[PDB]
RNA sequence: ACCGGCGGACGGCUCAGUAACACGUCGGUAACCUACCCUCGGGAGGGGGAUAACCCCGGGAAACUGGGGCUAAUCCCCCAUAGGCCUGGGGUACUGGAAGGUCCCCAGGCCGAAAGGGAGCCGUAAGGCCCGCCCGAGGAUGCGGCGGCGGCCGAUUAGGUAGUUGGUGGGGUAACGGCCCACCAAGCCGAAGAUCGGUACGGGCCGUGAGAGCGGGAGCCCGGAGAUGGACACUGAGACACGGGUCCA
């Protein structure tokens, strides 16, 4: 059961959706930046946003947090969790000039454990 | 971590231990090992007090010096001899005082590439 | 141990020039880097506060400085840390008191007034002789200021030659050589705060420095380094010398 | 009874520094107002720019130092001097 | 013949090396001393000895003191054994070198 | 509040080790570094990009963390000139007795600056006063490094040393140096005490004593060194960094 963030670039708008069923199958095994027709994706995104959406409209799938609250990361291969020092990407925001913090991070690909995925609308 | 400190043996073979660690400015750094290439691959090294080093990892081109005094710039063919150590020779690797061979002929290099970041030679 | 310049300075530690209570409190100021060396000068503060005792609280002497009252050879220096060193002239024109910074026989800075004519030279020993790209000569001074000057002229500056140096506008006025019988002042060393004449020049190799023998008013030989000796005038002081 | 021996003007801060000393034989040690309102009659200066610090009385001694303050405008010790002097002075509550 | 300032006529023959003060590029500065070479067997190298007594606060009398220095030799003077020699302090050299030969006042055979 | 200018590398603490050019003193860099400071000479032109705050919708008892909408400077980057560096040839002028260095010209090649700003007065503005930025040249504050001498005990610890010692030619260093590398050679130290072990931060000083002297070095200052033992980077002018970071126990 996810969350999924569908954001706008051209109105600036993100709303929250939730995927269960199947439709979850669709998402397993998918990657960070990658690209999906509106179709398959069964979201009535037309009647949640209000305005008029052509059948072109694809989705790319971006960032989003773990169950514990994990982000994403397209850097890394795999799904799988690995301690990395950081010092830039996703997932990490350094105080002191030239601070590396180990932290550890969700790779790019997609797995059941995610609970939040960051989709952005293109028409 | 390569460390220029203490010789670690007195002068009469005497163990010293030490009584203090490494401080950072007592560090070295990497040989250069600078290759003959078809381009020219520079590296530029924030160092003590701020100041730069530019590091010539790759060499394609070197300034052939005439007696005269005249500099022309003109490519580097191979190697020829290293009196430094002969394993260099071998693998294209150039130091100062290393002979090289070049369009015009016989070269020896009066620079430090791992310093410098040029190769200037006179023709012998 | 330590890692990185350091910002304090215990007041007992403080260089023997200065007239100050050592064990009156733990902290001293400490001198920023400027013209003179730690040995030659004191912090504006200690001035203020300690030999004219206009201000009795620290705060009050930074306060006066900040609003530019007091001026340092023409320029104005709301700095509390400044240092003042040897034949440097503190002019304060709301009193118009003037007064030039001299060592004492026990070899501590004491200020000597001066009139109002005096207030505009300083002496400076030329401390190197240097040329810059453009074949442009440079005199280091020992107050660590520098003057630029053509090729041309360079035959007319040595170093340790004084030059009376107009500070207001940066005005090169005299050149007094160090040459036999020229009066000469002392600096430092244990003929500190004399006065006298040039008599011989004793030239040391292996690098120890010229040692110069002076003769005082009344006839008494001494000797001295030669950084150590200050020429005045050409037989008799040009300024009021204690 | 008070009498001065010091009264010297500092023109950088045209402020009056005044050193004084209180005969007092017998009596107890005189309060603040007391010789605030002393010193400001035969020195005729203006109450409100005057301030007074310290009067140290010694051991075994009538005779107690003490010193005063004299500015001129009401800015100056505002700007200047410190903010006790005019609390113990009662010149802020 | 490039002066260094001590007083002392150079070697008459001059050397390639680098590191000769009369004929090399490293100069003179520092302590000078007066010695006797006692070993040379390394390259280029020279161990002098210097004599001088010590004394003591408690006993009041003299003890025996000796310094052993290693001088760079540089060919133009040549220095062996039994040779009365000064010497100067130089740059860093190498790890135990920091001193030079600069003038061979008696041979050996003096 | 984010970038951003600085400080957090000093100041606080202890005496575990460390027999050491650790330290005391004297020379000592000609073989080095230097943010914040001062003086002199010059520059500060043109162009592009940037994301916090804020809006909304999100993960998690957590720690802590995602996306999209939008934005700046003295944020970043690009172009130009100077400037920095190296090399070859030539010719002088300066520092210093010395050396080389610094300088002038030619040649070749590489690298290769900036920032304007709140307010106020006058000025239509411009421009002047205040503060701020960069290049060259120093000085200065500190720092690094080399050397002579001084500075405990054991002989029931007598030979020790293999990059060891020196040379040639190279590397890396801010910098010289076997510090490191290839070759060349057998050197170096020791009975005047090497090596090994015990013991221990050095000094100004302190206790006692008529003093010769004996003993001690915690309490205040200088120097040396260390964050539980150990090991390691990045960022910064300055660290392997007590209230920054990473790994083993």
């Amino acid at each position: 059961t996810f969350k999924l963030v569908i954001s706008d670039p051209k109105s600036g708008i993100a709303k929250q959706v939730e995927i269960t069923g199947a439709e979850t199958e669709k998402l397993i095994g998918k990657r960070i930046g990658d690209q999906i027709p509106a179709k398959e994706l069964n979201i009535n995104l037309n009647e949640l946003f209000g305005k008029e959406f052509p059948e072109d409209v694809k989705l790319e799938i971006r960032g989003g947090t773990d169950k514990d609250g994990f982000p994403m990361r397209p850097d890394i291969h795999g799904p799988r969790r690995v301690r990395v020092l950081l010092s830039k990407g996703p997932g990490f925001r350094p105080k002191e000039k030239g601070e590396r913090r180990k932290k550890t991070v969700r790779g790019n690909t997609i797995s059941p454990e995610i609970v939040q995925v960051n989709v952005k609308l293109v028409y | 971590a390569i460390w220029q400190g203490r010789s670690l043996k007195k002068p009469s073979g005497g163990r010293i231990v030490l009584a203090r660690k490494k401080r950072k400015r007592e560090l070295g750094r990497e040989p250069s090992n600078t290759r003959v290439a078809e381009q020219d691959k520079r590296k530029i090294i924030r160092t003590y007090g701020g100041n730069r080093k530019v590091r010539l990892t790759a060499a394609a081109y070197a300034n052939v010096f005439d007696k005269s005094g005249k500099g022309r710039k003109v490519r580097i063919i191979r190697v020829i001899e290293n009196p430094a150590n002969r394993q260099f020779a071998r693998r294209n690797i150039i130091t100062k005082g290393a002979i090289i061979e070049t369009e015009i002929g016989k070269a020896k290099v009066t620079s430090r590439p791992g310093q410098d970041g040029v190769v200037n030679a006179i023709l012998l | 141990a330590r890692k990185g310049p350091k910002r304090h300075l215990k007041r007992l530690a403080a260089p023997t020039s200065w007239y100050i209570e050592r064990k009156a409190y733990k902290w001293a100021v400490r001198p920023r880097p400027g013209p003179h060396n730690m040995r030659t000068s004191i912090p504006l503060l200690y001035i203020v506060r300690d030999y004219l005792g206009y201000a009795k609280t620290a705060r009050e002497a930074r306060k006066i400085l900040n609003e530019g009252k007091f001026l340092v050879d023409g320029r104005v220096r709301k700095d509390y840390k400044f240092p003042v060193g040897i034949m440097d002239v503190v002019s304060i024109p709301e009193t118009g008191e003037h007064y030039r910074v001299l060592p004492n026989r026990i070899g501590k800075l004491i200020l000597h007034p001066i009139s109002e004519d005096e207030a505009f030279i300083k002496p400076l020993r030329i401390r190197n002789k240097r040329m810059i790209k453009g074949a442009r000569v440079q005199l280091n001074f020992h107050d660590g200021t520098n003057h630029i000057v053509s090729i041309a002229e360079k035959d007319n500056y040595f170093t340790s030659y004084t030059v009376l140096m107009k500070v207001p506008e940066r005005e090169i006025l005299e050149v007094l050589p160090f040459e036999k019988g020229a009066y000469v002042f002392v600096t430092q060393g244990k003929n500190v705060a004399r006065k006298g004449r040039i008599v011989e020049i004793k030239r040391f190799p292996m690098g120890w420095p010229d040692v110069v023998t002076i003769e005082d008013e009344e006839g008494e030989l001494f000797d001295t380094l030669k950084e150590y000796a200050f020429v005045v005038g050409t037989d008799k002081p040009k300024i009021s010398l204690p | 009874e008070i009498r001065i021996k010091e009264i010297k003007e500092n023109k950088l801060i045209g402020r009056k520094e005044i050193y004084f000393e209180i005969y007092h034989p017998g009596e107890p040690t005189p309060s603040r107002k007391d010789v605030k309102g002393k010193l400001v009659a035969m020195l005729d200066l203006n109450p409100e720019t005057t301030v007074i610090q310290y009067i140290r009385s010694y051991f075994g001694s009538y005779i107690s130092k003490g010193y005063a303050k004299a500015y001129d405008s009401k800015e100056r010790m505002l700007y200047i001097e410190p903010e006790y002097i005019l609390i113990r002075d009662g010149l802020i509550e | 013949m490039r002066d260094i300032g001590l007083r002392v006529q150079p070697p008459a023959e001059k050397c390639d090396d680098p590191k000769c003060p009369w004929h090399g590029n490293l100069k003179i500065h520092g302590r000078v001393f007066e010695g006797i070479v006692v070993s040379d067997k390394p390259r280029k190298t020279v161990t002098v000895e210097r004599q001088y007594y010590f004394y003591l606060n408690k006993y009041e009398r003299y003890e025996l003191r000796r310094s052993k220095i290693h001088a760079h030799n540089p060919p133009c003077i040549n220095a062996k054994v039994g040779d009365k020699v000064l010497i100067a302090e130089t740059r860093p050299l190498s790890k135990t070198k920091h001193f030079v030969v600069v003038a061979v006042l008696e041979r050996a055979e003096e």
